[PDB]
RNA sequence: AGGGGAUCGAAGAUGAUCAGAUACCGUCGUAGUCUUAACCAUAAACUAUGCCGACUAGGGAUCGGGUGGUGUUUUUUUAAUGACCCACUCGGCACCUUACGAGAAAUCAAAGUCUUUGGGUUCUGGGGGGAGUAUGGUCGCAAGGCUGAAACUUAAAGGAAUUG
């Protein structure tokens, strides 16, 4: 059975981006999926997504625009402190000038740059580049 | 040697080891 | 996937699996079982003093053809009769 | 962007319909679903002759405005196409490989048949798939008169006609020659028809 | 024959036959 | 990319496929650049001014190059009704 | 048996390719031509060259070869290609039901029949 | 390696089938194996059609046929030329000649 | 006295094409090697490995020699050539020919803040050629090249200065290790970057521009 | 243990064959092959491919169910029904082309989505032997099964494919 809906969403996005499609359909939905795709959209990696709201969990269609090399989830959500963010970004970002590590922080879901600025840490969730 | 007959040879050796153990207590 | 457990509270299973596989490993098993002390001809030592019991000439292995001319010695601290190769030329004549 | 004279011209539409280009094959294929209009009973699919017409016009835009007109190449091995590609070769620049392709004609610079084109036209991709592969090796765009059940791999802009009709193949080659001439500039007064006539492009038995 | 240092063997022979045609040229110039 | 003074580095910017927005490699010997004619009044295609498209070897290999060029021709007005957005 | 080899076939095809107007249909004349327009070094080989040349010329004057082509052959093959026939009206267009549905969906005059 | 994708002959969703016996050696070979041919012959074969027609009462009645379903094992079929060794690409073809 | 055979050779002999940069930009097929003989002066070589290879015949044992060589100038262009020949000098020569046919560029980059003429790679990249993965990680300034000596010489001929290389698989096969590094250089240029997110007016095909001097004589 | 015992048939009796033939071949023939009640718990028990879940490529057949057809054939005047045809769909056993990818390769629509390394979870492996051996335990009427080393020894053993 479905253990990580974000992992299923990110696998679908990654597979269709490798295939070269311009859009994906993601089932089912979550607050964390919507907020993660919102961080993606704010940094410009994706285009525009629509949330189809049936009375079940719902679906998303995402209109991509290229420029998303790989999106991945880190299962399990690891308790990362403020001094291990640099270890994690060195481990799984390609270069130190681009790419974002997305943290599930008590101030919200955001990338490691906003985490460094707001001086707050949490559970590492995923990564985009 | 074929492994089947190797298994059979070790089987005879196991029987004889058990017999000689029972013989000498 | 990948077989190993990945959950956040699985570190007990990870430790148990690691201990069993370390027992499968060669050097770790030798060290913990202590075959250096239980079954080694030395007492886990680098060197050992023995005394020569005999001078034995043993043939080489194929394809080499020579007589290696080692000695048979008895260890003082254990009593285990071992066989030691005599080094470079004429030292067999040196050793009585 | 195209002006009003680049439409169907019903006077050319009866040429299409009388040459029976509208029929397709029994298999659809996923890259040719948009070209299929409807499924006639007794297992025939009809091809949108309108859609073939604007794909032909677009292919005319590709084939014309190549600055040296001879570097265009025309590939044929179907027995229903050699006369058509030779006539297209006569009217336009269009170096012809009517006949055998000699694998190694676009690479392998020491062959006598060594052509380095800038645009290929293929009469049939399934029966001429060697030339499409070689163009894929050496960076050449491909025009093809594909079918519904045609290989769409390694091929650019395609015009779905029949590839089973002698009249279809000949008339589509003729129409393409018409429009590349009328865009490059031998024939003016676009309302007027052409003096050369399609049964010239149609082949004989021998 | 030595399969593993043929590169140096042939380069040395290259220098040698270049030298031999050089003394051929020198002998031709000395005779002429 | 740049340096501290804004002086250009990256000896060549890569070309991007106009279908999938992916970098066209130097070794990509299937990727083709198509120069479509610019038609003014009654043909007369002006030499040197072409509407340009670039297709990548991946798009051609998967065989959706025809669909992509239908879409791009309709986006730039080369064609009117050849590609339907809703299949 | 009497199978001609690559030497005679290659030389005969090159000579026939570039010397078609001067060549004749007879062996004696053709072998004198080979003597003059070829610096061949063997007499029996020369006779073999001329014999295959004559046989290939017989086949050329009877019809086209798939091995080689000419400028006169190019002129005659063009003219036989632009032989032009008459037009392929029977009143209206032929029987049409759902392609007639296609033509009325697109919109054109197109006077046609039904099936 | 794996010579065949069918592992010799097709089972694909059974696990076990009842075996038959070969007709030349009586080897027990499974039914999905054991090359099966149909022998459709005449009792009154062509060397004697005219003989039996000229020596038979009931003029032009019929000519009977013999029907046999022959199971050959792999060794017996290879030895007795029913089946032939093939090349690597020709093993994939499964159309009768 | 070289003579062109192809349109690209005709253009570069005419001298209107003045750089491998528009060559690699328009992804033109390199079929001759004199084009970058004229266009890339000071393209020095290094033969990496000479290795005998044996085919067992009816009675003899036919031994050919396999030469793997590299070429590079000093900055950002590498070619890798493999040739098999009966004579090893001819193998080296034709390997130089093949490496010039297979010259490709690199994406040099920075480890941190952009200061003074990039030193390392752009992104963490990888290359796999036959159970050898060679992974190139950018490194800070002055750390040098850490690699096996063959990969180190390949990257020195590339002109990068600061690389960490990890490698897995049987790295003792020099041909596969060099091919994996070559694919890693290619993928280093092939990666997409937020610097490259911008849109360019798309180039204009110098063969099309200069087709009249590219025509037949 | 009891019943049944036709065929085939370990062991065996013979006749061949061979330098030898208590092997292959031929004749018989014990246990067994069948069954009732108890055991045993092993197989190349093999798809040599853990189970659950998602995505990624086209096609044509087939099994079971379902939907649509001013379709075909049947009664005795053509409706129902059944069977067949076409289109679609769900769930199966599979199959063909390609390689987008994967692989050391053979090959694989999964053995893909794996150095751009993290969906959940269980078991197993750490060069070849010694060895599935010795010992100890437990189950078994036994046959044996499950668990299971070390000393010592060796520089290879092996996988795929190519040329002879
Ligand atoms: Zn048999």
């Amino acid at each position: 059975t479905r253990s990580s809906v974000l992992a299923d969403a990110l696998n679908a996005i990654n597979n269709a981006e490798k295939t070269g499609k311009r859009q994906v359909l993601i089932r089912p939905s979550s607050k964390v999926i919507i907020k993660f795709l919102q961080v993606m959209q704010k940094h410009g990696y994706i285009g525009e997504f629509e949330y189809i709201d049936d009375h079940r969990s719902g679906k998303i269609v995402v209109q991509l625009n290229g420029r998303l090399n790989k999106c991945g989830v880190i299962s399990p959500r690891f308790n990362v402190k403020i001094g291990d963010i640099e270890k994690w970004t060195a481990n799984l970002l390609p270069a130190r000038q681009f790419g974002y590590v997305i943290l599930t922080t008590s101030a919200g879901i955001m990338d490691h740059e906003e985490a460094r600025r707001k001086h707050v840490s949490g559970k590492i969730l995923g990564f985009v580049y | 040697m074929r492994a089947k007959w190797r298994k059979k040879r070790t089987r005879r050796l196991k029987r004889k080891r058990r017999k000689v153990r029972a013989r000498s207590k | 996937g990948k077989g190993k457990p990945r959950g956040l509270n699985s570190a007990r299973k990870l430790r148990v699996h690691r201990r069993n596989n370390r027992w499968a490993e060669n050097n770790y098993k030798k060290r913990l079982l202590g075959t250096a002390f239980k079954s080694s001809p030395f007492g886990g030592s680098s060197h050992a003093k023995g005394i020569v019991l005999e001078k034995l000439g043993i043939e080489s292995k194929q394809p080499n053809s020579a007589i290696r001319k080692c000695v048979r010695v008895q260890l003082i601290k254990n009593g285990k009769k071992v066989t030691a190769f005599v080094p470079n030329d004429g030292c067999l004549n040196f050793v009585d | 962007s195209l002006p009003a004279t680049f439409d169907l011209t019903p006077e050319d539409a009866q040429l299409l319909l009388a040459a029976n280009t509208h029929l397709g094959a029994r298999n659809v294929q996923v890259h040719q679903e948009p070209y299929v209009f409807n499924a006639r009973p007794d297992g025939v699919h009809v091809i949108n002759v309108g859609k073939t017409w604007e794909k032909l016009v677009l292919a005319a835009r590709i084939i014309a405005a190549i600055p040296n007109p001879e570097d265009v190449v025309a590939i044929s091995s179907r027995t229903f196409g050699q006369r058509a590609v030779l006539k297209f070769a006569a009217h336009t620049g269009a170096t012809p490989i009517a006949g055998r392709f000699t694998p190694g004609s676009f690479t392998n610079y020491i062959t006598r048949s060594f052509k380095e084109p800038r645009l290929v036209i293929v009469t049939d991709p399934r029966s001429d798939a060697q030339a499409i592969k070689e163009a894929s090796y050496v960076n050449i765009p491909v025009i093809a008169l594909t079918d519904l059940d045609s290989p769409s791999e390694f091929v650019d802009v395609a015009i779905p006609c029949n590839n089973r009709g002698k009249h279809s193949i000949g008339l589509i080659w003729y129409l393409l020659a018409r429009e590349v001439l009328r865009l490059r500039g031998a024939l003016v007064d676009r309302t007027q028809p052409w003096s050369i006539m399609p049964d010239l492009y149609f082949y004989r038995d021998p | 024959g030595d399969d593993k240092k043929e590169l140096s063997a042939e380069k040395e022979a290259q220098a040698d036959a270049a030298a031999e045609i050089a003394e051929d040229a020198a002998e031709a110039e000395d005779a002429g | 990319m740049e340096n501290d003074k804004g002086q250009l580095v990256e000896l060549y910017v890569p070309r991007k496929c106009s279908a999938t927005n992916r970098i066209i490699k130097a070794d990509d010997h299937a990727s083709v650049q198509i120069n479509v004619a610019k038609v003014d009044e009654e043909g007369r295609a002006i030499p040197g001014e072409y509407v340009t498209y670039a297709l990548s070897g991946y798009v051609r290999s998967r065989g959706e190059s025809d669909d992509s060029l239908n879409r791009l021709a309709q986006n730039d007005g080369l064609l009117k009704n050849v590609w339907s957005y809703s299949r | 048996g009497r199978v001609r080899t690559k030497t005679v076939k290659r030389a005969s095809k090159a000579l026939i390719e570039r010397y078609y107007p001067k060549l004749t249909l007879d062996f004696q004349t053709n072998k004198r031509l080979c003597d003059e327009i070829a610096t061949i070094q063997s007499k029996r080989l020369r006779n073999k060259i001329a014999g295959y040349t004559t046989h290939l010329m017989k086949r050329i004057q009877k019809g086209p070869v798939r091995g080689i082509s000419f400028k006169l052959q190019e002129e005659e093959r063009e003219r036989k290609d632009q032989y032009v026939p008459e037009v392929s009206s029977n009143g209206v267009l032929n029987v049409d039901n759902q392609t007639s549905d296609l033509v009325k969906s697109l919109g054109l005059k197109l006077p046609l029949s039904v099936i | 390696p794996k010579k065949r994708a069918s592992n010799g002959r097709n089972k694909k969703g059974r696990g076990h089938v009842k075996p038959v016996r070969c007709v030349n050696c009586s080897k027990s070979i499974p039914k999905d194996k054991a090359i099966k041919r149909m022998a459709i012959r005449n009792i009154v074969e062509a060397a004697a059609v005219r003989d039996l027609s000229e020596a038979s009462v009931y003029p032009e009645y019929a000519l009977p046929k013999t029907y046999n379903k022959l199971h050959y094992c792999v060794s017996c079929a290879i030895h007795a030329r029913i089946v032939r060794v093939r090349s690597r690409e020709d093993r994939k073809n499964r159309a009768p000649p | 006295g070289w003579v062109p055979v192809t349109k690209l050779g005709r253009l570069v002999k005419a001298g209107k094409i003045t750089t491998i940069e528009e060559i690699f930009l328009h992804s033109l097929p390199v079929k001759e090697f004199q084009i970058i003989d004229t266009l890339l002066p000071g393209l020095q070589d290094e033969v990496m490995n000479i290795k005998p290879v044996q085919k067992q015949t009816r009675a003899g044992q036919r031994t050919r020699f396999k030469a793997v060589v590299v070429v590079g100038d000093s900055n950002g262009h590498v070619g890798l050539g493999i040739k098999t020949a009966k004579e090893v000098a001819g193998a080296i020569r034709a390997g130089i020919i093949i490496a010039k046919l297979s010259v490709i560029p690199i994406r040099r980059g920075y480890w941190g803040t952009n200061l003074g003429q990039p030193h390392s790679l752009a992104t963490k990249t990888t290359g796999k050629c036959g159970s050898v993965t060679v992974r190139l990680i950018p490194a800070p300034r002055g750390s040098g090249i850490v690699a096996s000596p063959a990969v180190k010489k390949l990257l020195q001929l590339a002109g990068v200065e600061d690389v960490y290389t990890q490698s897995n698989g049987k790295t003792r096969t020099l041909e596969n290790t060099l091919k994996a590094a070559f694919v890693a250089i290619g993928n280093t240029y092939g990666f997409l970057t937020p610097n490259l997110w911008a849109e360019q007016p798309l180039p204009v095909s110098p063969l099309d521009i200069y087709s009249d001097e590219a025509s037949a004589q």
